[PDB]
């Protein structure tokens, strides 16, 4: 059970928090929608 | 407008036609040295060195940026910015000589490690002139 | 981007009747063509300029501070 | 009956447009004035925006170059001379007017800024000059600018007077039509056809005003050009008539300064 | 009244300090802040 590396993820995939998050969400986390 | 060139409404550009903007990010951090020697974000000036700039720092509040109202031209300072070595040699940020035009948004974020992080944008209104292209 | 202040040809004011067009539609529900021509806006200078205009402001106001 | 000349006679009218028939004058002479009312038609706009605080999304020129464009009265304006003749250092009641402008985003519903909401601040002299010309259905005019919950936008501005060459925001102008020989009697035209020149090309309203060709006829080698329909528009600034007799005027006085010139030359010789 | 000087992202809300001062905002660890426009008034021509 050890931790190795980081993976620079992508955005807009599953592993963004982007991937669920909708209008309002998006607004006011910045990111353009 | 002869030769793949044309000829535009003057009228018409100052009514707002084609009006752009334009936004630029000058920025910086503060160095370190293992042996807690690290940089500064200051409004430096004579104190030995001699190591400085020629833009007017003025324009420098003391945080060492620039507050984003002001208007920024030549090659006034951005970034006020200094370096232990062994008393006060600078590194500071001039503008883009060519550019100039208003302080926009300045922000300070930490960073990874620890240091002052700091980027600074600058925008500018162009308006259309007889050599752009279209 | 806000209602361009009077169009780029003739100059015509046309920053008021914004409003009243993106009304003449949802609401009077007309259609654009005509609802321009309510609005008196006649010659296609000035026509082009609302009938085109994309009001982003609104999705910019939709951020923060 | 009477009237050396270039006469007149209105054909429709209204208090955005005088469309008339100007006759009987030389055709440099009626495009002479068109210009001369788009052009150099005294009038007054804002001419220096002074952001106090400002959190809307159109960041400052953008708003500071709208507010120059926002019509302003100028009846008067003939009286309120052009900041760079007075002696009053930067400018002064007797040259300016000031405005105020404040918004803050309480109704948390999209707050709008419109003209209407400027502010009068200088002594208006008591003369009609610096009012936020309103055509609004509403009466609220000329969207300035919008902005949410705690957006707010302090400024502060200086109208002056100006005319159409220094910038179109001094345009009392707007747009006037011009024709002439509907029936292209002089020939100043070669329409382009692929077939009947009569059908692909539209006719115009003009004509009715006018007699039609009529073949058999030969060609007037003499023929001149009177009769023009223009259609003075206006933004409102000034009242759609002084937007043509300020202008048979403005062009008069220089046709003028030009005599004067001429008298003030002549004078000069040791 | 009392002036200001920076600000946060979202917790928006004047703050200010100086060095060794942390960077953190007054609540949201949001480690961020703007400068905010100067006393200083600004200008334009308009057109
Ligand atoms: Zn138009
Ligand atoms: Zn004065
Ligand atoms: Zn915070």
């Amino acid at each position: 059970k050890v931790f190795i590396g980081r993976l620079p993820i992508m955005l807009r995939s599953k592993n963004c928090y982007l991937s669920e998050a909708t209008e309002s969400d998006l607004y006011k986390l910045k990111e353009c929608p | 407008n002869q030769e793949d060139s044309m000829i535009m409404n003057q009228s018409s550009i100052d009514r707002g036609l084609f009006r752009s903007l334009f936004f630029r990010s000058y920025m910086d951090q503060e160095k370190k040295y293992g042996m807690s020697i690290t940089e500064t974000f200051e409004k430096p000036q004579r104190t030995n060195t001699l190591r400085m700039k020629h833009g007017t720092y003025d324009k420098l509040d003391d945080d060492g940026l620039i507050a984003p109202g002001v208007r920024v031209s030549g090659e006034d300072v951005i970034i006020g910015k200094t370096t232990p070595i062994s008393s006060k040699r600078d590194a500071s940020t001039p503008l883009r000589s060519t550019e100039n035009g208003i302080v926009d948004q300045v922000l300070v974020t930490t960073n990874q490690d620890g240091l002052k992080f700091v980027k600074v944008r600058v925008r500018t209104t162009k308006i259309p002139q007889i050599g752009d292209k279209f | 981007m806000i209602v361009p202040v009077r169009c780029f040809s003739c100059g015509k004011v046309v920053g008021d009747k914004w409003e009243s067009y993106l009304n003449l539609l949802q609401e009077d529900e007309l259609d654009e063509g005509t609802a321009l021509s309510r609005l008196g806006l006649k010659r296609y200078c000035c026509r082009r300029m609302i009938l085109t205009h994309v009001d982003l402001i609104e999705k910019f106001l939709r951020y923060n501070p | 009956m009477s009237e050396e000349g270039p006469q007149v006679k209105i054909r429709e009218a209204s208090k955005d447009n005088v469309d008339f028939i100007l006759s009987n004058v030389d055709l440099a002479m009626a495009n002479s004035l068109r210009r001369v009312m788009i052009a150099e038609i005294p009038t007054l706009a804002i001419d220096s925006v002074e952001v106090e605080t400002n959190t809307t999304v159109l960041a400052d020129e953008f708003i500071a170059h709208r507010l120059g464009l926002i019509p302003l009265q100028s009846m008067d304006i003939e009286q309120l001379e052009y900041s760079r003749d007075c002696f009053c250092e930067d400018h002064c009641d007797k040259c300016s007017v000031v405005l105020t402008l404040q918004a803050f985003g309480e109704s948390e519903s999209t707050t709008n800024v419109y003209s209407k909401d400027l502010v009068i601040v200088s002594n208006l002299m008591g003369r009609n000059i610096g009012h936020p010309i309103i055509q609004d259905k509403e009466g609220n005019g000329v969207l300035i600018c919008k902005l949410r919950k705690g957006q707010e936008l302090k400024l502060t501005c200086v109208a002056k007077k100006g005319i159409a060459k220094e910038h179109a925001k001094w345009g009392p102008a707007a747009a006037i039509e011009f024709e002439y020989d509907p029936w292209n009697k002089l020939k100043h035209t070669d329409y382009w056809y692929e077939q009947d020149s009569a059908k692909e090309w539209p006719q115009s309203k003009n004509c009715e005003y006018e007699d039609p060709p009529n073949e058999g006829d030969p060609f007037d080698y003499k023929a001149q050009a009177d009769t023009f329909y223009m259609n003075v528009e206006s933004v409102g600034s000034i009242p759609v008539d002084q937007v043509v007799v300020r202008g048979i005027d403005t062009l008069q006085k220089k046709v003028a300064s030009i005599l004067l010139a001429l008298t003030q030359m002549d004078q000069d010789k040791v | 009244t009392a002036t200001l000087k920076y600000i946060c992202a979202e917790c928006s809300s004047k703050l200010s300090l100086s060095r060794t001062d942390a960077v953190r905002c007054k609540d949201c660890g949001h480690r961020i802040l703007l400068k905010a426009r100067t006393k200083r008034l600004v200008q334009f021509e308009a057109r």
